[PDB]
């Protein structure tokens, strides 16, 4: 895998986690358990994560109804990234794939920081 | 230094909790 | 300095900036507070400053992936020029060098008002 | 002492950003 495909891999990945919290409200539990909404590469699916988390505190179901209907307002998360994210595919065990964004996510910010820092010293 | 010290200190957190993890 | 040579440095000047950017997102900010798209020489370097500017409008991340993602696919970025891009050194410091892209875009237009003077003067 | 460790740390961090950026690419 090129550089590319690594980076449209981590765009599929977390497609597929939110489906299966989707398909299976519970186990936003255990992915909340590493995952906040800032540790996500592509934004909308953070914004997403971000109103499943809302949803679950207040114990409504985690459906496209409730998204949508509960979706920030000032924010909003394009109708494409909406479907492309209920049509993933659910698969069994994201424990890989939830370890796998936050490590992208780790790395990122340690990249972030790595700038930040040669920048300081001009 | 000041919130340079912080973010790499944060950073630093967020990378032992991970082994933290169980 | 060639003449050959100093056009093919600002070009692979250019894409040092870009790949610049890539590395450091936020870097957009500085670089297009003297730079527009169509200052740039090449014009597919400039075409990917667009998306990029685009991009981080949106907080979108600028890397490989998004940068194919946003590409307008009416019109598209030959491969060969993305490579050209993404494979090109990130520098420390690309001030000297966005400022040298902006002197010779003001040298361009420079030059093409000189034309438009000798032109309409000739009726 | 002083600020050495603020260098052999940063570089730290530097050699492993380079690490990952060289192993993504290339």
């Amino acid at each position: 895998m090129d550089h590319l495909k690594h980076l449209q891999q981590l765009q599929n990945i977390e497609r597929i986690v939110l489906s299966g919290i989707v398909l299976a409200n519970h186990k936003i539990e255990e992915v909340h358990s590493v995952l906040e909404p800032s540790d996500f590469y592509y934004p909308p699916n953070g914004l997403f994560f971000e109103i499943a988390l809302k949803l679950h505190e207040e114990d409504c179901p985690i459906d496209e109804n409730f998204i949508r209907q509960k979706m920030p307002k000032d924010k909003q998360i394009k109708e494409e990234d909406l479907v492309a994210i209920f049509a993933a595919s659910p698969i069994d065990n994201i424990e890989a794939y939830v370890e796998e964004i936050k490590n992208a996510s780790i790395k990122r910010k340690l990249f972030g920081l790595a700038n930040t820092i040669r920048e300081q010293a001009h | 230094i000041k919130n340079a010290s912080i973010k790499r200190k944060l950073f630093g957190l967020a990378n032992t909790i991970r082994e933290q993890a169980l």
